């Protein structure tokens, strides 16, 4: 289940998934907390921005949330977590298997509820501990105390107890001494919402029948009762601004307002909420300000405020009606389509079964917005032909983007169900576009296409018809006729030369769309289902009825690779961008990368739900996915970016029982040496032959123009006095006798020693492997110090070392650049003595070796003598 | 062919910020401007970022191990790359001016001087997958009253030490247990702090002050607490201390100062080691390698980099850049070197590998226009204002002729014969083409016919002829060689700006005012072709403009383009913010590219934030310059209607989004596009691309392979060009035996000639496979070099690599190794005695 | 301490100088010197290096001893005895000083016959040589290799880091030889800027 | 970094970068009060009509 390329990165576009949400306080600003599934998001009040997402997903979903200053409470099967800044602090884990369902923090005590009407209390194991974490104490209410249990409120000023409220009624517990003080009347009608009052000792309570009671715990009696017939209360919450209202939500998804000190109706807000998503989920006040947030299970998260009255005097009785303030949404089902709006990263288009298409911003949640669908006025002057009652436009089945012309005409098209024509759309603009286009075969629109030039439309028709329009103008231009089935797909290259289209048939025809001519036909086994065209490689990938992927060269128009192994339907499929790799969804619940250049299945994942569509980023970094279940969508980041991915097929058997190294990396590192006789430089930069030649004259110049101005009173020994690391040949130590001008026994230097073991040995290739390490000082320091005087040892077996490296025939540059120095150095030594025998010896050996290496000159004249001819005549 | 990618930025060395040595010490980080660059001064190489900022970089910071490094723009906003990989692993906005950002020697925490607070966090694993919120805040410290100046980290990592404005400097504990060892506050200093640091025991801490003055720290008796026991002091005459670094293992300290100079000091004893001046140029930052021995400065004004080997007194880098001021560019003919031209009068040399400016000609007094290459490589022309085209040897580096008019006119463009014995040069004044013979140095001749400016000329490499267009909407092509002159006018919709000549010689393609690509052929005089380019020119709204972009008629217009070598592409830029390359034969877009998306420039974005404004209008056009502390600052030079030709200051302007010109790299997939912000150089050669070429199914990486281990080279080596993959050319490459490349060489076949040469040339320039190479060129020219004679345009560009190779690094070697033979045989032949 | 604090083999060669005592002999001419120069001697030995020292006029040399209940450094005594046989080679006292500072400072012993047998005037002229008029080609040497050379009659000594007293040692040798003083001059340039480099 | 004068001309409130104000007494002067340590600097000092002192 665990990709070895991708990894989960978060939800995009979920904002509520209708557990009520909790509202907290940092000083003067407020912050919402709302569930996503399994995890949650927390919201800036004042502009709704995203500030914090939990870390993990947690293993269960989550029921309850409860937020206390920067801490947040998220309750999921049997665990309490406790979250600072979306990371956990600690875990309570209750010692039952019955799920928590309700959650309350008061001071040092946290409350959980068990579904089996058992209450955990939880206390501080110090009075400054921030949160609770030791157990305190477990209290149960049984079946004659009282029913299940609604929720768990508490009351200010009641000393260490809790108002536990149930569907019979309302209790209250003492959590210290863990003592029932108080029982409430009986209720007639089942309890279904609490809400403590601004008022003291009174809680308003809501039925399942449109009842509302401020219920007096410290009198034990009922205070008023408001009926909202024919309703089931969902929220309630009170107005703190110094204005006695209350707001009344309910299932239907409708908003009430009372003054309680009137007595009267200030207004309804309705259909804020989906009543089939369950309506107004929570609705609360903001604490003394005139701001009502909302949320439903309709995936929204709403705002309204309370403007001031327009009367002078009598403000009380003239209330404005709530005005709609801002807003955070999404899909309220799961989105059927996507697409990467841009190059970048930034936005993704989106459509939905709730015939809305949205655009997402995944830089930014903010960025957000929908696509309105208000259309533009035709040019005729004909009246458009509609339904009076605005509804939104069916679901898209299938769409297309270009980026070529943004901004100066539309430049996506989209297709819907069981409809003859495909709209257009404007990016810049978020605004459907001015243009329809019809199959004109009285055939429904299966698939939508765009050159790159974003200039031609071409729409596919379930008749086999391919119409062409054009997207500046919406004027149909040309119309292919091939398939006798519906075409499936349809492309055009980057030159705007080749088409290819797929159709139902199985056939696949290929079209030169300058000339308007059918190039060549291909037949395929079975029906073709969908077509992605990778513009930069010409290779174009089928989804085959046989549960195949074909991947075909435009080119040549040949099969090149065909993928098996997929148990079901392919849903979806798509090409990285560099044109290297295939991930394609498929009905077994599945994801597979394919690897195009070796042809087998290199990574797998089960999904829990299946995947309906993959789309890569352009730039290869995200690769997002939309699923059966879920409003939002799964993103994924490509770890093949950051380093590489084993290219070894991946295990069939092994995968379905959960339902040499340079080629499986795809790199190859050079040899040291081909083979002995061919001649090779060093393995390092070229510029170390031309530094170590010309060191001098580059040295010269490095020298500042102006000498720098120094203290007279300045340490002699600067550079040795550094407190501690310097590894230059300055700062070297001996390693443990007759006075030797090379170097006394024990305080010679380690290039000496090398030399004079190897002159024993006879074999030098432990100097000369140290001699490449040297940086080019060094190295000139040390060709200059050989001893130069009788018998001029040192001399001739340095040549001897340098002769034995030439016989290697590696790095024989560095030689050649050694034995210029030793003649820069000692050539004078070696001229005055050219007679004596162990000099010129040493020296006829090199020579001979030397003499070899002509070769490499013959190859280069000769090129040379070639290249500059066939270049120029 | 068409997958280009943004690979290193030449023309600048530093911008702003601070310059950081990587831990090694064999890598210099520089900020660059909305990008950072990475010199590689061992092994002479270099390479920018592909991220992007929105502002200029403010400060940047690389970890110890060197996986992580952290740029902050000039606004707070934070982008967290992958060193290794060359990726953003996160971007974060701090929401202020972060001063400052340094790594703890340990690795684990990295603090941020934002403002008046010191605020601590957690690094993110570089091995961990990306998550929505990598970074972990530890703890945020408030005790500053003013803006934080600079910080530093104690060599244990627990403790931070931090110089404010406060005239204060202040030590924070990174461990709460261990706050009481350092919560105490030094004061004391007359001006801001801009430095404290740690001697290496940790029992001395120095701090500095602008004013210069140094204290040391010591805990001491009057029980115990920190004292000022010494107090020495820079007495600077009016330069004032601008950066100040410490090297607590060899007691360093390298000072800055406004004036231009910096000065190393050995603490505590206060003796003066070395100072120098630089220039006039305050001295912006100053960093020093690891081992205490490199020392990096940075100067903005001129955008100065130097790095200083105090030991011996040497520069090991001395680089000075362009910015806004790169007016043309010129490949040499080899691709090895690309010159550039400025309103200062500076013609340098860029190499492209390293990115170093390997030589300076200061002769033009005035900004130097235009510069060609003779066909030969050893000879370059530049065009001037000043009134003069000077010709440069590029092997004594003289200036061997110069050439000015009669009549004192300033030229614009320029254009040289293909054998190097006629320049020809324009103006926008004269309306006339001067002509001039090299080696006479006469005025052969002045062409007439233009009734307006000369905008662009340009010679046919093989027929001979001039091509020359002006604003006059016409196009006139001169045949000035032969007995008889001739001209043959041909007309234009529109005013034309550029010019671009086929290498065959056989057509010109030309960009007019209304943003139109016309294609010529010169022996008809006839169109063969025409590109639309107004709807995909990028242009900006500036932020003084009072109208639209889109009614914007300011740049839609390309004013230079250039060829392909190879023919079939043309590669266009224009005063607006995109470089478009379109393909001639099918006059299509083959790919657009945003040339900068930086806010700092003028003409980078097309819709501006509605909030700027106010009944005033826009907040960015209100000057803020007497916010300026400093007086250098306040100071307006400006003269009120200058454009260009002067300063920075001059203009009063923010810098406009630009492109002067653009060219082809003649050696390799790749082309150099001249803006404001310097060269840009967009390359081909990551090559991450899968673009297969004639596969069947029977095609593997397996297969070749097993075609290889059964010895069948040709298939093998075929097989590997049709997956076309270079790791699996590479290996193929190298496991021919000697005996067998003349069999398979005879045996390519001719459609992969010219892949397999592409991939000999790239490979051969950093290979080590010297001989094995030779011998495989040797083989493919002798099989098929009549094959490469007859269709000499496909093979251009991959015949002047091989070129390259063997006449930089094959001929090379081969000179000292026969100078040797030569010394060799001196020394024993002749006879040495007394 | 601050709050912030962080939680036998003889240097010189050619000779062999070696609760443990250590004696040193100081010859006739330096004895002034010494005695001059006494006041500044014993203190960074009695106080730094916690050795007892003592020095016989009957004998004229110095004795150190290690102090068994104040000493703590084991390496002390050696290089206590190291210091001050600098002080007695011929070394002015800061130089030596740089001993006991320093742990990574040698010097190097060797005598005139030692690289060649050389008498009378060719020996004269050998000392010369190295010397130089007024003493230029020795100062020439000490800066460049950057040591502190002692050229007392025909018997050298060299102060310096490993391989600055290496070069130092060429230098000398090929003057002695009798190389042309332009290899000694021109390398001499060569090897200081060589030295210094990072690379 | 600010100074302030009462009416009668007769007392003066300067506060400094060293967290410190002293309140002096200009006709004669003479430093009435030194109030050494401030949680922060201050910014500004002012003095009303009637004698109130006002700091920032
Ligand atoms: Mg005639």
């Amino acid at each position: 289940k665990n990709s070895k390329i991708f990894s989960p990165f978060r939800i995009i576009g979920n904002v509520s998934n209708g557990v009520p949400f909790a509202t907290g306080t940092l000083g003067s600003t407020f912050y919402i907390v709302t569930c996503v599934g399994k995890t949650f998001q927390i919201y800036d009040a004042n502009t709704l921005h995203l500030l914090f997402v939990s870390e993990k997903e947690t293993p269960s979903s989550i029921v309850a949330l409860s937020a206390h200053f920067h801490y947040v409470y998220a309750a999921y099967e049997n665990k309490v977590g406790i979250y600072k800044r979306g990371i956990e602090e600690h875990l309570l884990e209750l010692e039952t298997d019955a799920n928590v369902e309700h959650l309350c923090i008061f001071g040092d005590y946290l409350c959980a509820s068990t579904d089996d009407n058992s209450i955990f209390i939880y206390k501080k194991s110090d009075p400054q501990d921030k949160y609770p974490s030791e157990f305190y104490t477990k209290l149960t209410v049984t079946e004659i105390q009282g029913g299940e249990i609604v929720s768990l409120q508490h009351l200010a000023t009641y000393l260490n107890k809790l108002t536990v409220v149930t569907k019979s009624n309302v209790l209250l517990f003492n959590v210290r001494t863990g003592k029932l003080v108080f029982t409430s009347n009986e209720f007639p009608d089942q309890i279904t919402t609490a809400e403590p009052a601004p008022v003291l000792d009174i809680i308003a309570l809501g039925t399942v029948t449109g009842e509302v009671i401020m219920f007096n715990m410290r009198k034990g009696k009922r205070i008023r009762t408001i009926k909202i017939p024919q309703s089931r209360i969902s929220s309630l919450s009170f107005r703190t601004d110094g204005s006695s209202h209350l707001s009344v939500g309910t299932s239907s998804g409708d908003l009430i307002f009372y003054d309680l000190d009137r007595r009267s109706r200030i207004h309804v807000l309705k259909n804020i909420h989906r009543e089939s998503y369950g309506g107004v989920t929570q609705a609360t006040f903001l604490n003394g300000q005139p701001i009502i947030v909302t949320s439903g299970g309709d995936n929204s998260l709403k705002e309204y405020v309370f403007d001031p009255s327009l009367s002078q005097g009598s403000g009380d009785v003239v209330v404005q009606p709530p005005r709609y303030l801002r807003s955070r949404g999404g899909h309220s089902q799961p989105p059927s389509y996507i697409a990467f709006a841009d190059s970048q990263s930034h936005f993704m288009l989106s459509a939905s079964k709730d015939r809305s298409l949205w655009s997402f911003s995944l830089r930014k949640d903010a960025q957000s917005q929908e696509m309105s669908q208000r259309l533009h006025k035709k040019q005729d002057g004909g009246r458009v032909g509609g339904s009076t009652i605005k509804s939104k436009f069916p679901e898209i089945v299938a769409l297309a983007i270009e980026n070529a012309r943004i901004g100066e005409w539309e430049n996506i098209i989209t297709a819907h169900k069981d409809e003859k024509f495909a709209r257009t759309w404007d990016m810049r603009n978020k605004r459907v576009g001015r243009w329809t286009f019809d199959t004109t075969d009285d055939g429904f629109v299966k698939s939508v296409a765009m050159s790159q030039c974003g200039n031609f439309g071409f729409i596919g028709s379930s008749n086999g018809s391919i119409t062409i329009y054009n997207m500046q103008s919406g004027i149909l231009r040309k119309k292919y006729k091939l398939h006798k089935r519906a075409v499936t797909g349809i492309s055009l290259d980057g030159m705007n030369r080749k088409m290819v289209s797929c159709g139902l048939d199985g056939i696949v025809g290929f079209y030169d769309f300058n000339k308007s001519t059918l190039l060549g036909k291909l037949k395929l086994d079975a029906p073709i289902t969908a077509m992605v065209y990778h513009r930069s490689s010409d290779l174009f990938a089928l989804a085959l009825d046989d549960l195949s992927i074909v991947v075909i060269d435009a080119v040549t128009q040949r099969v090149v690779r065909q993928l098996w192994g997929h148990s079901n339907r392919i849903t979806a499929f798509d090409f990285s961008p560099e044109g290297r790799w295939i991930v394609s969804a498929s009905l077994d619940s599945t994801i597979r990368t394919w690897d195009l250049p070796t042809g087998g299945c290199i990574d797998g994942i089960i999904v829990d739900n299946v995947a309906t569509n993959v789309k890569f980023s352009p730039n290869g970094d995200l690769l997002a996915t939309t699923h059966v279940t879920g409003n939002g969508i799964c993103i994924w980041t490509n770890r093949a970016q950051f380093k590489t991915v084993s290219t070894r097929t991946i295990d069939e058997s092994e995968f379905a029982r959960m339902a040499l190294n340079d080629i499986d990396f795809n790199t190859y590192t050079s040899l040291e040496q081909i083979d002995k006789e061919l001649l090779t430089l060093s393995i390092g930069p070229r510029s170390k032959m031309n530094t170590l030649l010309h060191l001098d004259v580059i040295r010269k110049r490095s020298k500042p123009k102006e000498a720098p101005k120094k203290s007279e009173k300045l340490p002699f020994f600067l550079q040795l006095s550094g407190e501690k690391v310097r590894e230059g040949i300055a700062h070297e130590t001996p390693e443990e006798n007759k006075f030797k001008v090379t170097g006394r026994l024990g305080f010679e230097s380690h290039f000496t020693k090398q030399l004079r073991e190897g002159s024993q040995s006879k074999d030098y290739s432990s100097l000369l492997a140290t001699l490449i390490n040297f940086s080019p000082a060094a190295v000139d320091l040390e060709i200059r110090s050989l001893n130069s005087f009788e018998p001029f040892d040192e001399i001739v077996w340095f040549i001897d070392a340098l002769t034995q490296g030439l016989k290697s025939n590696k790095n024989f540059e560095l030689y050649e650049t050694f034995m210029s120095l030793l003649f820069k150095a000692h050539g004078d030594v070696i001229h005055a003595n050219n007679k004596n025998q162990d000099i010129a010896s040493a020296l006829q050996n090199w020579e001979d070796v030397h003499k070899k290496e002509d070769r490499l000159d013959d190859l280069v004249k000769f090129c040379m003598g070639v290249a500059a001819f066939v270049t120029t005549a | 062919k068409s997958d280009f990618k943004f690979s290193n930025l030449l023309g600048t060395v530093y911008r702003q910020g601070n310059i950081t040595f990587s831990d090694d010490g064999k890598q210099l980080l520089s900020p660059v401007g909305n990008r950072v660059s990475v010199f590689d001064l061992i092994n002479n190489k270099s390479f920018t970022f592909e991220y992007e900022h929105r502002k200029n970089i403010a400060a940047i910071d690389l970890n110890k191990q060197g996986t992580l490094l952290i740029s902050i723009d000039e606004d707070g906003r934070a982008i967290l790359v992958n060193f290794k990989a060359r990726n953003v692993l996160h971007h974060f906005n701090f929401k202020e001016k972060c001063s400052a950002v340094k790594f703890s020697p340990d690795g684990r925490l990295f603090a941020l001087a934002s403002g008046r607070f010191l605020q601590i966090w957690k690094t993110p694993d570089v091995n961990k997958d990306r998550q929505f919120a990598p970074f972990v805040r530890h703890r945020v410290h408030a005790g500053h009253f003013q803006d934080i100046t600079s910080l530093t980290w104690s060599q244990d990592s627990r403790f931070i030490l931090t110089t404010s404005k406060d005239l204060s400097a202040k030590i924070w504990s990174v461990d709460s247990e261990e706050k009481n060892l350092a919560a105490t506050t030094f004061n004391g200093h007359r001006d801001y702090v801009m430095g404290a640091f740690f001697s290496h025991d940790q029992e001395k801490i120095y701090t500095v002050s602008k004013d210069g003055a140094v204290f040391v720290w010591e805990f001491t008796k009057r029980k115990y607490s920190w004292r000022i026991t010494k107090k020495h002091f820079f007495y600077a005459n009016q330069a004032k201390v601008k950066c100040v670094t410490f090297h607590p293992a060899t007691r360093l300290l390298a000072v800055g100062f406004t004036s231009g100079e910096f000065r190393l000091y050995d603490l505590p004893d206060f003796t003066l080691i070395q100072q120098l001046s630089m220039g006039q140029n305050p001295v912006n930052t100053v960093s020093v390698n690891q081992t205490g021995e490199w020392l990096a400065f940075g100067s903005s004004k001129l955008g100065q980099l130097l790095v200083y080997e105090w030991q011996s007194e040497s520069y090991i880098l001395k680089q000075q850049g362009h910015f806004d001021s790169t007016n043309s560019l010129a490949y040499s003919p080899d691709g090895s070197r690309v010159v550039t031209a400025s309103e200062d009068g500076k013609i340098k040399v860029w190499d492209i590998t390293s990115g170093f400016c390997l030589a300076t000609f200061e002769e033009h007094t005035s900004s130097v226009t235009a510069v060609q290459f003779a066909k030969r490589g050893q000879v370059m022309f530049s065009s001037s204002l000043d009134g003069t085209v000077r010709a440069w040897d590029l092997i004594r580096y003289r200036n061997f002729r110069t050439f000015t008019g009669t009549e004192r006119i300033q030229f614009n463009c320029l254009a040289v014969d293909p054998s190097g014995e006629v320049v020809c040069a324009g103006s926008l004044d004269n309306f006339d083409i001067h002509v001039w013979s090299v080696q006479t140095g006469q005025l052969l001749d002045a062409l007439s016919g233009h009734e307006g400016p000369v905008s662009c000329l340009s010679f046919s490499q093989e027929n001979s002829v001039l091509a020359s267009a002006s604003w006059d909407k016409t196009i006139r092509i001169w045949s000035i060689f032969g007995r008889s002159q001739q001209v043959e006018p041909i007309e234009v919709y529109s005013d034309v700006l550029a010019l671009s000549m086929r290498p065959d010689g056989k057509e010109v393609a030309v960009s007019t005012l209304k943003g139109q690509i016309s294609i010529f052929n010169i022996e008809d005089a006839k169109q063969v072709g025409n590109i639309d380019c107004r709807k995909d020119i990028i242009s900006g709204r500036f932020n003084q403009d009072r109208f639209t972009a889109k009614n914007s008629e300011r740049s839609k217009f390309f004013t230079t383009i250039h060829y392909s070598f190879d023919g079939m592409a043309i590669v266009a830029g224009g005063n607006n913010n995109s470089i478009c390359l379109y393909d001639v034969p099918n006059e299509v877009l083959l790919k657009r590219f945003i040339v900068s998306r930086n806010m700092a420039l003028n003409g980078t974005l097309e819709f501006l934030n509605s909030k700027k404004m106010t009944e005033a209008g826009s907040l960015d056009l209100i000057d803020d310059a007497g916010e300026n502390s400093d007086l250098e600052d306040r100071i307006d030079n400006s003269l009120p209607g200058s454009q260009r030709g002067g300063d920075l200051s001059t203009r009063k302007m923010r810098p406009e989004v630009r492109v002067t010109s653009v060219q082809f790299s003649p050696t390799a997939n790749a082309f150099a596009a001249a803006s404001t912000e310097g060269l840009l150089i967009y390359s081909t050669n990551d090559t991450i691309l899968f673009d297969p070429f004639d596969l069947d199914v029977d095609v593997t990486p397996h297969s070749t392979v097993e075609a290889l281990r059964e010895k069948q080279f040709l298939n093998a080596l075929v097989m590997a060009f049709r997956l076309n993959e270079e790791y699996l050319i590479n290996k193929v490459y190298e496991a021919i035996p000697i005996k067998e490349i003349p069999l398979v060489a005879s045996n390519i076949p001719a459609i992969y000639l010219p892949r397999i040469l592409k991939f000999i040339g790239d490979f051969a320039i950093e290979s080590q496979h010297i001989e094995f190479n030779l011998i495989w060129i040797k083989a493919l020219l002798s099989a098929s070099g009549g094959y490469i004679n007859e269709h000499k345009y496909l093979f251009s560009t991959a015949m002047r690599s091989i070129q390259r190779f063997i006449v930089r690094v094959a001929k090379e070697v081969v000179n000292t190794t026969t100078d040797n033979k030569y010394t060799y045989r001196f020394l024993v032949s002749t006879d040495g005695s007394m | 301490v601050a709050p912030t604090a962080l939680k036998g083999s003889s240097r010189i060669i050619g000779i062999n100088n070696t609760f443990e005592s250590r004696k040193i002999m100081v010859p006739p001419h330096r004895m002034t010197p010494l005695r001059n120069s006494w006041t500044k001697i014993y203190p960074p030995l009695v106080e730094h290096l916690k050795l007892q020292v003592r020095m016989n006029l009957k004998t004229k040399s110095v004795e150190l001893r290690t102090n068994p209940k104040f000493t703590t450094d084991p390496g002390a005594l050696q290089k206590g005895a190291d210091f001050i046989k600098a002080f007695t080679l011929g070394f002015d006292l800061d130089d030596s000083i740089a001993l006991l500072r320093l742990d990574d400072l040698y010097i190097e012993t060797f005598e005139v016959k030692d690289v060649k047998t050389l008498t009378g005037d060719h020996l004269s002229r050998a000392i010369g040589r190295i010397a130089g008029k007024d003493g230029k080609t020795k100062f020439a040497i000490e800066n460049a290799t950057r040591t502190r050379i002692v050229l007392a009659d025909s018997k050298i000594h060299i102060l310096g880091g490993f391989t600055h007293i290496r070069m130092a040692r060429e230098s000398v040798v090929s003057l002695i030889l009798g190389s042309p003083p332009g290899k000694v001059y021109g390398n001499l340039r060569t090897v200081a800027s060589r030295l210094k480099e990072r690379y | 970094n600010s100074i302030a004068i009462d009416r009668s001309g007769y007392y003066m409130a300067t506060t400094g970068a060293d967290r410190s104000m002293k309140i002096w007494d200009i006709r004669n002067f003479k430093q009435l009060h030194s109030v050494e340590s401030l949680p922060t600097p201050g910014t500004n000092v002012s003095i009303s009509d009637t004698g109130l002192l006002a700091l920032s």
